[PDB]
């Protein structure tokens, strides 16, 4: 229960925000690459 | 010699002159304030400007003030 | 008198304070009001001192915590052995040693990152690791990635059993004060049962697997052919064929008959031509004896049994004329304090660094380690950096030491007591010799710049105009290179190709050459000197002028980590403790810097190149180090400007991510000079403007917007400054090196 | 393309040395932290350590911020200039026009390759016609290198420094006989951050200058 | 020289039953100053006079590797 | 036995140190031309000056732009009166500006009364004038007059 | 270059129990707690010393016998 407040200040939140931000973008830079302009 | 002017609103809770360290304040009786007392700066030649009474002050805005004015032996706290 | 006794869960284990954030500090505990509380929180969360008021409770925080810093560590070293296992070509660099770049980690390929993949030999694409770990593991017998990757699994089980092991000292079973006190058997057990034992298990591992294995490998053996290390031992047959005084037994080890051992445990002394490392069993043999010699000083310190020293009488016996009461009271100095322990622990911590960098560029412990140049110069460069950190944080600790748990009670009329009296006499004498340091070290270059300049070079300080040979480095050389045979009769070489002989050279590069010092070594060196009395003079300056002054009497009340006293006495900034030990970070940065500077371009100009085939030694730069490493000009143009040649065309090449790192920390570095320069007193006035704004759209936040305050602007701006300094010097050095060797 | 981003680099600069400036001029008489800053006058060095902590908060701050704002925006532009007009000088004007797009080619085509017959002003071979300008580039960087150490080292080390040499002099037998007029004592915080402001702008115009004259004049002379 | 300055010292100074102990320093200049003095300058004579005046160089680095007599204290 | 004591007043910011007091200190610190007893001002300058006078033909004589040249001897004298004659303008001026008695210390308990006033110190800067230009003459004349003097060739040998 | 470490006669053991009896006589004048030990028989025997004061001086006659025993041969005695 203590676990969960943990989990959800503002270090542990924004990590994962951030990882999880990333990620999208490497997930969408690996499947649609290069992309410098919309066509 | 600095200018160590206090002002009208002072709660009169003693901080500045205890965290005075050259003896430049005291409390004089005052009959504005709850306390029943006020800061006093009377031996202020001998203030060398640390602003350790402002830091204390717990006023919205201070109402000790330390103006640096004209520099002695005693301002800059030299021991040559 | 040194028993085991320990309190029974004294810490639950509760997920409770973990959501409660700045609970080990009561005013941390009243809640984020200014976001000063963020900073507050991380600046205070390992100053147990602070925390709790009893040393005891103190003592088993940094107990505990000691724990998860060697599972941290035991983390990161399974991983560079899982990384050796795996996203390595080790297997592929055991055949070819000598044409195939150590590499050990990979790049996916999700940008244009690919191109960080370089060829590196074997079919193999990845980042040429510089760290010397494949070096390290051809030294320990590793011949395949199966055994690496069985330890980096013992690494992760170690990892576990450490956090386990912090856990229980914290929460189950924590030791009390005594068994902290009690320093004899610490040391003893540190002494023979950690440095000893453990030298003796490397010994013992040297002896069976190291030297067999390498002395196939080194006689031409392939390695998936190379018996595998567990059957020397299971058949002492294929043991005994190669160093044929394993046919008879342990016996002349207990009759003391130690000289029929001479054939796996010598005291050859220099380099192996084969790998141009250290022969194995001269490493052998040195742990062996280190061992010995490590197991007896820890038979030195009485514990439970009558025999030994109680390191106070020690103390006690220590006194003079000069001194009087002499070292009574620094046995409850470094037995009540853990901060004047860190200071002496970190003070030695970093030159034993240093001697480490110093050590394993004239002295490589490893097969094929000084011809790869660039884990050379990285492992020089980094151990040194290390070594000054660790040096600046002694110098910390000690200043930590004299306003938080210097008693002046326990300390009358004896060394640290009069060392405070005469504090003035210490660093005026100081001042006056890095000012004499600063004058005959840099107005040399000076005048050099100047007379090359001005068309005058008879008038400069060099080899062909004014001499300033340094005639005691070359005669203790001179005694170096002849102490083989007449002051160290049984050794075939000397201890380094350095200090004379030949050009020690594997394949077609050096491994080492002698290092001749002449004025521009004599001139470099007291720069050297120089710098790191500067060094010296601020935080031995933070640590004597810590607690009281002539301008602020007063100062032990005010911390360690205080920014200033006001703008009184003329303005009383930076004095604190904490504030030498910022000016002598950048300090030791300038230090380390023209070290690593010395390091990269004697060594280029002057030991590393290739091998001509008629016998000349052809440098990397061309021996320029004597005419051009005289002058600020030559420094600039003919290794600065002349050496980042291959930072700057590294774009578009594999080695672009160190031009990028290169460029970062020029970033880092004038990022930095915007919390040095500026105040906090802009900064808040500047915040007030965007809180108004925010509060005209209702975004004001609960945690009120503060500037950093001005000990943090500091400590921003330093860390800035070294990260931006020291990413740049790495850029540059592995960028060159990677490209010229 | 390479014009785009220099310029949008100018306008950071004047609009960032705009914001100290205006920001230090419209909060001169006073704020929140400071409401009676026109009582202490324009230069002052701080208000104590209280208040959170109070270090550049006089009008003066935005002088001595915005120089600092205002050489790095005059460095973009006359880097800017030089190097645009050295590729137009030099005939080659496609260097800057795919180099300058990208901060690597303005480090390696600009700085790296015009300060080469700079730095070879005076070699071990001999001595050119841009010595000089060599030896004030190094004067430039000794004297903007000098500057750091009074911004970013503070005066009470200084002070603590100076009352250890001060003991040293009057305890000293032969040099006791020479005694100062007047009290030797670092220098205060606002001379401290002028005295490093001189420095750094006086280093900032010599090494440019020296640079900007050698690596045109190496060329076109 | 040392031995002179540091007998003046009050911590070594001797008292002066020390000085008028004769028994002891008969025994210590007979047995010692002319005794073992004596030994010692054999020890020179057979260990390096007697053997360079034979041509053999014994020298501080061979007197413990040269034995002065084929049959070495036997 | 603390050979480090005080010099008889704990509370004075001084030590007495074998270096600083003991008992070689005190003396010849006292017998050199400042501090000694019975000497007047323009002999202890003269005596001040023509040490100095001689010690600084040393680095002028043998390290200059003509130490190479047959002029460098020459030159060296040159050098080492005009740096005399711009310390005794740097006497005369800090006598000028208005002395001060000097300051008394463990080695010194007694400092030359006649130094701590200006007309003390003009006499003073007069025979460092007189002295220097003397003692740099005579150290000329010494290595000008055998023209070699092999002790130079000694101290040039090491800075060619 | 072998030190001549001659392997094993009896005046190496001879020379072990000689230097043993030094370290004896030498813990005997110059130890300050002798006597701390949990049990022995036969005190008088051993001098009146414990069994950790006992090891102690056994271990340095050990370390005195192996420096003798390797110094005097590798000058040649024994
Ligand atoms: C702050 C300025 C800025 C700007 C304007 C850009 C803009 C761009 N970058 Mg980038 N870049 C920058 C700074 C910046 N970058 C920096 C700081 C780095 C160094 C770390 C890089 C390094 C970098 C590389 C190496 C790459 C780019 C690329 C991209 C392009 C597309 C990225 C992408 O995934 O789009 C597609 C994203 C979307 C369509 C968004 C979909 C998901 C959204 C969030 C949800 C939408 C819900 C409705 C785009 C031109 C990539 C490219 O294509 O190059 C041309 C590329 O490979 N950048
Ligand atoms: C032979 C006995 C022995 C051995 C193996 C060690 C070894 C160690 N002790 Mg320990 N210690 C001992 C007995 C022992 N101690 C005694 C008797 C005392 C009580 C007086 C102490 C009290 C003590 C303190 C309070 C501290 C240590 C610490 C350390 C660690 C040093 C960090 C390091 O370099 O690890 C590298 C070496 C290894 C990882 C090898 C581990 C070998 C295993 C344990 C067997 C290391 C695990 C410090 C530490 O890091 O705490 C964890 C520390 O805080 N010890
Ligand atoms: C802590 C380190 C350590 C450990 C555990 C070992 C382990 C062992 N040694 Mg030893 N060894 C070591 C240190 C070590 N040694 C060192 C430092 C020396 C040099 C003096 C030697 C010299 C050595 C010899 C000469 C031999 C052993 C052998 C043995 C084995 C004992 C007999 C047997 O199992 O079969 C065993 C594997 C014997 C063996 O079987 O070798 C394979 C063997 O003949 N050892
Ligand atoms: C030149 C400096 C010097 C001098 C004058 C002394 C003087 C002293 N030492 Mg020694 N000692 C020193 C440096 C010195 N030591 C160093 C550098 C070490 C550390 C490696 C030691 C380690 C040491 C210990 C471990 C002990 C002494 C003790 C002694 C005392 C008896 C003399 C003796 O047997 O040891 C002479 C030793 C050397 C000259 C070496 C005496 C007060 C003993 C003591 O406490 O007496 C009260 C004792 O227990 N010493
Ligand atoms: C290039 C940059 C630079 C320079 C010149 C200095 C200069 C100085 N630093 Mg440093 N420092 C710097 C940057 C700089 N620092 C920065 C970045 C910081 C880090 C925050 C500081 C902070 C700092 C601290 C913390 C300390 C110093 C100290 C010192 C002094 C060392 C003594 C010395 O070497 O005297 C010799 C002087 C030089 C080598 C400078 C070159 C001068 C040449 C050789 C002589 C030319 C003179 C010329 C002939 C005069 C005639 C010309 C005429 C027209 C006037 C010296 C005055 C220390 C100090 O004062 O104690 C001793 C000390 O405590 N430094
Ligand atoms: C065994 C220990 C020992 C020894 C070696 C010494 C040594 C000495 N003591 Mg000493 N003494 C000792 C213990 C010892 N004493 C004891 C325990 C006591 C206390 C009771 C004294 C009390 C004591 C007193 C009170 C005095 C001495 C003095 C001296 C010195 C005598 C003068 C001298 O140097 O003549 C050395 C002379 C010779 C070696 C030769 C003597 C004449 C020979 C036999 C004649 C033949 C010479 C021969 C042909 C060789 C020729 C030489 C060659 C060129 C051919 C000498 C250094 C004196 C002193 O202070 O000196 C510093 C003195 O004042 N001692
Ligand atoms: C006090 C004077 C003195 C001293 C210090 C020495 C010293 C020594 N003698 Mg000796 N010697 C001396 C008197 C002296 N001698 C006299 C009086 C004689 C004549 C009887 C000899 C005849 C003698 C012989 C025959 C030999 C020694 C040897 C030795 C060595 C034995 C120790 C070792 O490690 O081996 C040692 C260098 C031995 C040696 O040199 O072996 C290395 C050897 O065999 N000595
Ligand atoms: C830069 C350092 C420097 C240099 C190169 C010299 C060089 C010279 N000095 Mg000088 N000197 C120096 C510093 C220097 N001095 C200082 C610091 C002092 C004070 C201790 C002296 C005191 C001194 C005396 C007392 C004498 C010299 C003499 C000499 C000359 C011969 C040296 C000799 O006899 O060597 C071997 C030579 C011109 C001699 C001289 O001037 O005679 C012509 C001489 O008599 N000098
Ligand atoms: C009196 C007996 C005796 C003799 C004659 C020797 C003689 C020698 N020892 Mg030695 N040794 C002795 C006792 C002795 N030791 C004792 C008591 C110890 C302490 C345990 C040692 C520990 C020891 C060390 C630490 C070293 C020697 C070594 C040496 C050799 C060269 C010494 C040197 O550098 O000069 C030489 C053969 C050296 C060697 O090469 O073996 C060496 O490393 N010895
Ligand atoms: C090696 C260091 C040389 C130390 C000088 C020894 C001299 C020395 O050890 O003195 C000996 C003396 C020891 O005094 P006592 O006899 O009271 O010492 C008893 C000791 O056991 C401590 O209790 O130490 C002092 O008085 C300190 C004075 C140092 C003042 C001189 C300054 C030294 C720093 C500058 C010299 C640097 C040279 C560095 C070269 C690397």
């Amino acid at each position: 229960k203590g676990l969960t407040t943990f989990l959800s200040t503002a270090p542990v939140l924004i990590t994962a925000l951030l990882v999880f931000t990333a990620g999208l973008l490497i997930e969408f830079n690996r499947f649609y690459p290069d992309l410098l302009f919309h066509p | 010699s600095h200018s160590v002017k206090i002002y009208d609103t002072c709660i009169g809770c003693t901080q500045c002159v205890r965290a005075c360290p050259l003896d430049v304040l005291e409390m004089v009786p005052w009959d504005g304030c709850k306390a029943g007392q006020i800061a006093s700066s009377p031996r202020t030649e001998d203030c060398v400007g640390c602003k350790r009474c402002e830091t204390a002050c717990p006023t919205d805005f201070l109402s000790i003030r330390v103006y640096l004015g004209a520099e002695t032996t005693r301002s800059m706290g030299l021991a040559y | 008198k040194a028993k085991v006794i320990v309190d029974k869960d004294p810490v639950p284990t509760s997920f409770e304070k973990w959501g409660k954030p700045g609970h080990f500090d009561r005013t941390l505990a009243r809640g984020p009001k200014t976001t000063t509380w963020i900073w507050n929180l991380h600046a205070d969360a390992h100053d147990f001192d602070s925390q709790t008021s009893d040393l005891e409770d103190i003592s088993r925080k940094i107990f505990s915590a000691h724990f998860g810093h060697l599972a941290v560590v035991f983390v990161w070293l399974s991983g560079m052995y899982f990384h050796g296992a795996k996203f390595s070509n080790y297997s592929a660099w055991l055949a070819d040693p000598l044409n195939i770049k150590p590499s050990a980690q990979v790049v996916w390929p999700v940008v244009g990152q690919d191109i960080l993949n370089a060829d590196v030999g074997g079919g193999f694409h990845g980042i040429q690791i510089t760290s010397g770990f494949f070096q390290l593991w051809r030294a320990s017998g590793i011949t395949n990635e199966y055994q690496l990757y069985c330890t980096a699994i013992g690494g992760l089980v170690m990892a576990g059993l450490m956090l386990f092991a912090g856990w229980f000292h914290y929460h189950k079973a924590a030791p009390k004060l005594e068994w902290f006190q009690n320093v004899e058997s610490m040391m003893n057990h540190h002494l023979a049962g950690l440095l000893g034992l453990g030298s003796l298990g490397w010994a013992g591992h040297q002896i069976h697997v190291s030297l067999p294995i390498n002395k196939l490998l080194d006689a031409g053996v392939a390695p998936n052919e190379i018996p595998l290390p567990h059957e020397f031992i299971l058949d002492p047959a294929k043991m005994a064929e190669l160093y044929p005084s394993f046919a008879q037994g342990l016996t002349p080890f207990f009759t003391l008959n130690w000289g029929v051992y001479s054939d796996f445990l010598t005291f050859k002394g220099g380099l192996n031509p084969v790998t141009g490392g250290l022969w194995l069993s001269d490493t052998a043999h040195h742990h062996l004896a280190i061992a010995v010699l490590f197991i007896i000083a820890g038979h030195m310190y009485r514990t439970n049994w009558g025999i030994g020293h109680n390191m106070k009488e020690i103390l006690e016996g220590h006194k003079g004329p000069f001194t009087g009461e002499g070292h009574k009271g620094l046995y409850e100095i470094l037995t009540t304090s853990w901060h004047a322990q860190l200071a002496i622990n970190l003070a030695l911590l970093g030159s034993l660094t240093i001697i480490v960098a110093q050590h394993m560029y004239a002295m490589p412990p490893y097969p094929y380690l000084a011809t790869d140049y660039g884990t050379q110069l990285s492992i020089f460069t980094h151990h040194m950096w290390i070594g000054g950190f660790l040096i600046v944080g002694a110098g910390a600790h000690a200043s930590i030491f004299m306003v938080r748990d210097y008693d002046p009670a326990k300390n009358v009329n004896n060394l640290l007591d009069r060392v405070l009296r005469h504090r003035d006499a210490i660093i005026s004498h100081l001042n006056w010799v890095c000012i004499w340091l600063g004058f005959h070290s840099f107005g040399l270059y000076i005048h050099n710049d100047t007379m090359r300049a001005l068309g005058r070079p008879q008038d400069m300080f060099s080899d062909s105009a004014i001499q300033l040979q340094p005639v005691f480095a070359q005669w203790i050389q001179g005694l170096h290179a002849a102490a083989a045979g007449a002051t160290a009769p049984f050794a075939s070489a000397g201890v380094s190709p350095v200090f004379g002989g030949e050009v020690v050279a594997v394949g077609g590069k050096v491994a080492m050459m002698p290092i001749t010092l002449g004025t521009a070594d004599f001139m470099v060196h007291h720069i050297h000197a120089f710098t790191i009395h500067v060094t010296v003079l601020i935080l031995l300056k933070g640590v004597l002028y810590s607690r009281s002054s002539r301008l602020i009497p007063d100062k032990a009340e005010l911390g360690f980590r205080f920014p200033c006293d006001g703008p009184g006495r003329g303005g009383t900034c930076q004095v604190s403790g904490w504030d030498h030990v910022f000016l002598g970070l950048f300090w030791m940065y300038n230090s380390l810097s023209i070290v690593i500077f010395h390091f990269s371009w004697k060594m280029q100009s002057d030991v590393w190149g290739t091998v001509l085939p008629d016998g000349s030694v052809s440098h990397i730069t061309g021996g320029n180090f004597a005419q051009s490493a005289i002058t600020i000009n030559g420094w600039l143009r003919d290794f600065l400007w002349a050496q980042a040649a291959n930072v700057i065309n590294s774009y578009g090449s594999a080695l672009s991510a160190y031009g990028i790192m290169f460029l970062a920390g020029h970033f880092v570095f004038a990022f930095s000079l915007m919390f040095l320069f500026s105040g906090r007193g802009y900064w808040q006035e500047l915040i007030e403007s965007i809180v108004w704004a925010h509060n005209k759209l209702k975004l004001a936040p609960a945690i009120q917007p503060r500037a950093l305050s001005i000990v943090q602007g500091r400590a921003v701006g330093v860390a800035h400054y070294l990260l931006g300094g020291i990413v740049t010097t790495w850029a540059f050095f592995l960028c060159r090196i990677l490209s010229v060797g | 393309p390479g014009d785009f981003l220099v310029h949008h680099a100018i306008a950071l600069g004047l609009h960032t040395t705009t914001l100290i400036l205006v920001k230090g001029a419209l909060d001169a008489r006073g704020s929140k932290l400071m409401p009676d800053k026109k009582d202490f006058g324009f230069s002052f060095p701080c208000d104590g350590p209280g208040r959170g902590g109070t270090c550049d908060i006089s009008a003066w701050d935005a002088f001595y911020l915005a120089m600092f704002w205002m050489l790095n925006t005059l460095g973009w532009l006359t880097f800017y200039w030089h190097w645009k007009h050295l590729g137009i000088w030099t005939g080659n004007v496609a260097q800057f026009n795919e180099n300058s797009t990208y901060l690597m080619g303005w480090f390696r085509d600009y700085l790296w390759a015009n300060s080469a017959q700079l730095i070879n002003g005076y070699n071990p071979y001999g001595v050119n016609n841009l010595s000089v300008w060599a030896w004030m580039f190094l004067f430039g960087h000794l004297v903007w290198a000098t500057g750091f150490m009074f911004l970013i080292s503070w005066r009470g080390y200084w002070q603590e420094l100076i009352e250890t040499i001060v003991w040293a002099h009057e305890r000293t037998p032969l040099a006791n006989l020479v005694r100062w007029k007047d009290k030797p004592v670092a220098l205060s915080i606002v001379q401290a951050r002028l005295v490093g402001l001189a420095h750094f702008t006086v280093g900032y115009i010599l090494t440019y200058a020296a640079f900007l004259i050698a690596s045109t004049a190496g060329k076109f002379g | 020289l040392f031995a002179g300055w540091l007998h003046l010292q009050p911590k070594f100074r001797p008292s002066l039953s020390w000085f008028k102990n004769a028994e002891s320093r008969l025994n210590h200049h007979l047995a010692g100053l002319f005794g073992v003095s004596s030994l010692a300058w054999t020890g020179h004579l057979v260990h390096v006079a007697i053997p360079e005046s034979r041509g053999v160089h014994v020298g501080w680095d061979n007197f413990l590797s040269v034995k002065p007599h084929p049959a070495g204290l036997a | 036995i603390d050979v480090v004591n005080h010099g008889g007043d704990p509370q004075v910011g001084n030590l007495s140190t074998p270096i600083n007091g003991s008992a070689f200190t005190k003396a010849f610190i006292n017998a050199l031309p400042a501090y000694r007893k019975g000497l007047s001002p323009n002999r202890r300058g003269l005596e001040v000056g023509m040490a100095h006078g001689y010690l600084l033909y040393g680095p002028f004589a043998v390290l200059g732009p003509l130490r190479l040249t047959e002029y460098g001897p020459t030159a060296g004298l040159l050098a080492t009166i005009g740096l005399v004659s711009i310390l005794t303008i740097c006497l005369s001026i800090y006598g000028a500006v208005g002395v001060s008695k000097p300051t008394e210390t463990l080695t010194t308990p007694e400092v030359p009364m006649d130094l701590a006033t200006k007309e003390g110190w003009s006499e003073f800067a007069g025979g460092f004038l007189l002295g220097g230009c003397g003692g740099a003459f005579f150290a000329f004349f010494l290595c000008q007059t055998p023209h070699l003097q092999p002790l130079i060739e000694v101290a040039s040998n090491i800075w060619s | 270059a072998v030190p001549t470490t001659l392997e094993w006669n009896l005046n190496v053991g001879l020379t072990m129990i000689v230097c043993n009896i030094v370290a004896i006589a030498f813990a005997k004048y110059t130890m300050k707690e002798p006597g701390a030990g949990p049990k022995l028989p036969g005190e008088a025997f051993f001098g009146g010393m414990g069994l950790p004061a006992l090891l102690a001086t056994t271990s340095f006659g050990h370390l005195l016998g192996a420096g003798v025993i390797l110094g005097l041969a590798s000058l040649g005695a024994l």
